[PDB]
RNA sequence: AGAGUUAAAUUAUAACUAAGCUGUAAAAAGCCCUAGUUAAAAUAAAAUAACCCACGAAAGUGACUCUAAUAAUCCUGACACACGAUAGCUAGGACCCAAACUGGGAUUAGAUACCCCACUAUGCCUAGCCCUAAACCCAAAUAGUUACAUAACAAAACUA
C-alpha cells in the first residue's frame, strides 16, 4: 500500500456518510488512483473542537483509504477534499505499511568518554 | 514473488463495480488499530471488553 | 543513567561542533559542597491577619 | 528532451518472467504511472547508458 | 606445544543486549492508545527517555508518531484522553507521594 | 611438574566462569558489630550484615552460603585515568552452610 | 476507600454529588494570580457571574495588593459575596503564576466557602507572541 | 480553549483538605517544567542566552549525576572501621 | 526549495459582571473605548520530546503533510565561479506581539542611561540589492602515528 487518506467525517446518518465516502472514493479514482481497501475506525468524540467551513464540530467519524496513485495527483485530491463541506479534515500520509521495520538488535551501552582532558596533576 | 503477491492482492482492490458493496460493507464493520504494552515488551488487546 | 559526554565537547579529534561549553572542567572533585541555610519566610501572618479582621471589626 | 512513457513497466520488474500476462491493473502498479521521480531516472539512465556505451 | 594455553575465541558468557520495550514493533500514529502511554496525563507532555527507557529510535518515533497523531485530529494535546487512564502504566515518575 | 597454564585452567576460580549470581562457600575471619568480614576465597573479603534469623550463630571461624554478584566492585567516574576500587567484593548473605 | 485524583469526565455514568449536584453543575472560582495583583470571580456553571472580588475592590493600594495576605482578604471578601447568592461548594480555576495564589484558595476557604477540585489553566504559549525584553540590560 | 475543559492539571480534594491538593498540584506542574517555563517566559530570553542556559544545565546535570553515583558507590564503607589503631 | 495545513497562546469584536486596570525595591505617569469570565478570524511564533546529537560546504536547520532532493570510484587548489547570520537599502503586501528612535513618568548633583508606560523604523511575505560578524570549536585541507616527549595556561604530543 502506497498512501493512506486520513478521513475525518462529518459525523452523521447512514445515507448520507456513505454518499459522502461514495463521491470521495470517485474523486479519488478520477485523479487516477487505485483504492486498495477501505476501513471504518467508527465515530468518536474529537479531541478537540474543528472549526471548518463556518461549523463547529464536536464529535467525527474516521476512516482510512488505502491507495495507490501518481505521486503528481496527491496536491490535486488535497484541493478537492478541502473543498468538500462534509469532511472535517482530510491528510494524506506515505503509508505506514510501505516502511519496514529494521532491527533493533538491542541497546549497545555507551560508555564513559575518556581523555577528555589531559594528564595535568593540579 | 512481488509480482504474484500483488497479482493476488490485485483480486481485492475497489473498482467501479465494488463501490457501492466495499463500501456498505465497510460501514458496518469498525476495526482498531489500538494497543497497549506492558512493562514486559508484552502486547495487549482491546477486544477482550 | 548520566547523559552521553561522546562528541559533546570541543576536541581535536571531534568531527563535528561542540554541543556542551563547559565553563570549568568536568573532572570530580574530591570533596562536595555545603548545604544551602533555607531562605526564611514570615511566619504567623495567617493568625495575625485573622487578628486584624477580628480588631478592625470590634 | 526525451520521453521515458508513462506505461514503461519500472527497471526491476521489465526482466521477471510472464509479466504481460498480468491483468492491467497489476501492470499499471508497475508503471512509471504510479512510480516516483527516482525510478524514471533509473530508467533515463540504464537507457542513455545503453545508447552511449560500448560496454554498459 | 602447550595444550593448556587459552584460546583466542570470542566471549561465550556474553548476555544478550537489553531491549526497548518497543524492540522491533511498529509504532503507528493511528492507534492513540500505545501513545498516550508516554504521555504526562495531566498535562500532555512528552516524557523522555530517563522516564519512558527506550532506544533513541523508538524515542523518536514515539515522538514524531504523538506528533502527527495530534495534529491530525487522532489525539488531544493538553491531556491524555481520560479513556486511556486506567491502562497499564510502563513510566518510571511517580506523582502522588 | 605442572606447567602454571596447567593449574589455572583447571583452578575452582577458572571453572565458575562469570562471578555473576553464584552460589559459593566462605567463611568469617572478623567481625565489627553487625558485619561480618567474610572470606568467600577469591580475592577480596565481602561484608555482609548479620541477619535477625540466628544472629548469635555468626561468629569468627563460621561458614556461610552466599549469592555472588561481583568479584571486585569497581567503576570509572567522570574525568578519571583509571578505575576507582572499593577494594570489596559484593555478595548476598544466604543462610549459613547448611549440612 | 478508593479516590481518584483526577475528576469525573462528563459522559461517564460516575455518581459523586456536592449538595446533590454533579460535578459540572458546580459553580467556578476564577482566580487571576498576577505578580502586582489577584482578581478573583465566582462564576455559574452556566457561566453567569456572581461574585467578583479584587485586591483593588477591597481598598489595598500600588504595592499593597500584591502582597499575600492582599490575596486572602479578597478571597474572603468573595466567598462572602458569594454565600450570599448561596453558593456551597466551587471548583477553583488559578489562572497565573503569582504572590496570590495560595492565599487567595486558602481566602475562598477561609470566607467559609467549599473548594472540591482545584485547577491551573496557566498560558502556556507553545510558541506563540514574543514577550518583552529583558531587564537590567 | 478548543480542548475539554477541567480535564487537565487538574486535582481534586480528599476529605477537604485544600493544602495537601494544592501541593500534589504544584509537584505535578513542576514535575513537568511547567513551572520553570512559566517563570522563564515572563520575559524574552535571546537564542544564545538560551542555547548557553542549556549546554550549562547539562554540564551540570553530568556533574551532579556523577558525583551522586561515586556517592552511592562509596556508601558502603561509610561503615565502622575494623582495623582502627592499627 | 516549493505547495498545503494548525495544537497552544494572543487579538479585532460582541455578551454578561465588576469599578477600577496596569505598573515597580517603592511610586508616578498611562488606561478606565478599562478589567474578569464566555464566545472568536487574521497575523506572527513554533511548550514538552531534546538527559537526543542528526542533516547541510559554511551560514544554518528541531509544529504537521506531500512533491522535488543532498557533487565527485572521493589528494591539494585561486584574485575565477556560486553561496554567505543579524543589521541595512529599494519596491509592493502584512502587523498579533516585540521594539532602535521619539514623547511622557520616575531616579539622579545631572541622567540626553539603567527602571515604568505609549508609539515608530524594523523583525514577517514577494522580488531585487548589500557581502559584514568574537562568520571563533580563536585549532587550515588530506592521509596517518601514540613512538621521542611536559615553557605556562588551554582542547595531550607528533609526522608527511
Ligand atoms: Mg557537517
Ligand atoms: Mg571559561
Ligand atoms: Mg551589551
Ligand atoms: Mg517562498
Ligand atoms: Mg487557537
Ligand atoms: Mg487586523
Ligand atoms: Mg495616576
Ligand atoms: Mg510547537
Ligand atoms: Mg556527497
Ligand atoms: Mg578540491
Ligand atoms: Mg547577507
Ligand atoms: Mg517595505
Ligand atoms: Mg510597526
Ligand atoms: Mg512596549
Ligand atoms: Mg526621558
Ligand atoms: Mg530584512
Ligand atoms: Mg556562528
Ligand atoms: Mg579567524
Ligand atoms: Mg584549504
Ligand atoms: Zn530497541
Amino acid at each position: 500500500p502506497r498512501y493512506e487518506l486520513a478521513l475525518i467525517l462529518k459525523a452523521m446518518q447512514r445515507p448520507e456518510t456513505a454518499a459522502a465516502l461514495k463521491r470521495t472514493l470517485e474523486a479519488l479514482m478520477d485523479r487516477g488512483a487505485v483504492v486498495r481497501n477501505l476501513e471504518n475506525l467508527g465515530e468518536r468524540m474529537l479531541p478537540y473542537k474543528i472549526s471548518a467551513h463556518n461549523q463547529r464540530h464536536s464529535r467525527g467519524g474516521y476512516f482510512l483509504v488505502d491507495f495507490y496513485a501518481p505521486a503528481t495527483t496527491v496536491e490535486s485530491m488535497m484541493e478537492h477534499l478541502s473543498r468538500d463541506i462534509d469532511v472535517i479534515r482530510p491528510n494524506i500520509v506515505k503509508h505506514p505499511l510501505t516502511q519496514e521495520v529494521k532491527e533493533c538488535e538491542g541497546i549497545v551501552p555507551v560508555p564513559l568518554e575518556e581523555k577528555l582532558y589531559s594528564t595535568k596533576k593540579r | 514473488q512481488e509480482v504474484l503477491q500483488l497479482q493476488e492482492e490485485a483480486k481485492t482492490f475497489i473498482t467501479r463495480e465494488n463501490l457501492e458493496a466495499r463500501v456498505e460493507e465497510a460501514l458496518d464493520s469498525p476495526k482498531s488499530y489500538n494497543w497497549a504494552i506492558t512493562r514486559e515488551g508484552l502486547v495487549v488487546r482491546p477486544q477482550q471488553k | 543513567a548520566t547523559p552521553s559526554l561522546r562528541g559533546r565537547l570541543a576536541r581535536l579529534g571531534n568531527p563535528r561542533r561542540p554541543i556542551l561549553k563547559p565553563n570549568k572542567p568536568l573532572i570530580l572533585a574530591n570533596h562536595v559542597g555545603e548545604r544551602r541555610r533555607e531562605k526564611g519566610e514570615a511566619t504567623c501572618i495567617t493568625e495575625m491577619s485573622v487578628m486584624m479582621a477580628c480588631w478592625k471589626q470590634n | 528532451q526525451d520521453d521515458p512513457p508513462p506505461s514503461m513497466l519500472l527497471l526491476d520488474y521489465q526482466n521477471v518472467p510472464g509479466i504481460h500476462k498480468v491483468d492491467d491493473v497489476v501492470k499499471r502498479l508497475l508503471s512509471l504511472e504510479m512510480a516516483n521521480q527516482k525510478e524514471k531516472l533509473k530508467i533515463k539512465k540504464m537507457q542513455l547508458m545503453n545508447k552511449v556505451l560500448e560496454n554498459p | 606445544s602447550n595444550e593448556d594455553l587459552p584460546v583466542p575465541m570470542e566471549n561465550p558468557y556474553k548476555e544478550p543486549l537489553k531491549k526497548c520495550i518497543l524492540c522491533e514493533k511498529h509504532v503507528d500514529y493511528k492507534n492513540v492508545q500505545l501513545l498516550s502511554q508516554f504521555i504526562s496525563p495531566f498535562t500532555g507532555c512528552i516524557y523522555g527517555r530517563h522516564i519512558t527507557g527506550l532506544c533513541g529510535k523508538k524515542q523518536k518515533e514515539i515522538t514524531k508518531a504523538i506528533k502527527r497523531a495530534q495534529i491530525l485530529g487522532f489525539m488531544p494535546v493538553t491531556y491524555k484522553d481520560p479513556a486511556y487512564l486506567k491502562d497499564p502504566k510502563v513510566c518510571n515518575i511517580k506523582y502522588r507521594e | 611438574v605442572e606447567s602454571f597454564a596447567s593449574m589455572l585452567r583447571h583452578s575452582p576460580l577458572t571453572q565458575m566462569g562469570p562471578a555473576k549470581n553464584k552460589l559459593v562457600i566462605g567463611q568469617i575471619f572478623h567481625i565489627v558489630e553487625d558485619d561480618l568480614y567474610i572470606d568467600f576465597g577469591g580475592k577480596f573479603h565481602c561484608v555482609c550484615k548479620r541477619p535477625e534469623v540466628d544472629g548469635e550463630k555468626y561468629q569468627k571461624g563460621t561458614r556461610v552460603r552466599l549469592r555472588l554478584l561481583d568479584l571486585e566492585l569497581t567503576s570509572r567516574f567522570l574525568g578519571a585515568t583509571t578505575d576507582t576500587t572499593i577494594l570489596e567484593a559484593d555478595a548476598v548473605l544466604l543462610g549459613l552452610q547448611e549440612s | 476507600s478508593s479516590f481518584s485524583i483526577y475528576p469525573p469526565i462528563p459522559g461517564q455514568e460516575n455518581s459523586l454529588r456536592w449538595a446533590g449536584k454533579k460535578f459540572e453543575e458546580i459553580p467556578i472560582a476564577h482566580i487571576k494570580a498576577s505578580y502586582n495583583n489577584t482578581q478573583i470571580q465566582v462564576v455559574s456553571a452556566a457561566h453567569q457571574p456572581l461574585a467578583h472580588a479584587s485586591c483593588g475592590t477591597e481598598g489595598f493600594r500600588n504595592a499593597k495588593k500584591g502582597t499575600g495576605i492582599a490575596a486572602q482578604t479578597a478571597g474572603i471578601a468573595a466567598a462572602a459575596k458569594a454565600t450570599g447568592k448561596g453558593v456551597t461548594h466551587v471548583r477553583v480555576v488559578v489562572k497565573g503564576l503569582g504572590p496570590g495564589r495560595l492565599s487567595a484558595i486558602k481566602g475562598l476557604t477561609m470566607g467559609g466557602l467549599e473548594v472540591i477540585s482545584i485547577t491551573d489553566n496557566t498560558p502556556i504559549p507553545h510558541n506563540g507572541c514574543r514577550p518583552r525584553k529583558a531587564r537590567r540590560l | 480553549a478548543n480542548h475539554l475543559k477541567f480535564i487537565a492539571r487538574t486535582v481534586m480534594v480528599q476529605e477537604g483538605n485544600v493544602e495537601g491538593a494544592y501541593r500534589t498540584l504544584n509537584r505535578i506542574l513542576t514535575m513537568d517544567g511547567l513551572i520553570e517555563d512559566i517563570k522563564r517566559r515572563r520575559y524574552y530570553e535571546k537564542p544564545c542566552r538560551r542555547r548557553q542556559r542549556e549546554s550549562y544545565e547539562t554540564c551540570r546535570r553530568i556533574y551532579n549525576m556523577e558525583m551522586a553515583r561515586k556517592i552511592n558507590f562509596l556508601m558502603r564503607k561509610n561503615r565502622a572501621d575494623p582495623w582502627q589503631g592499627c
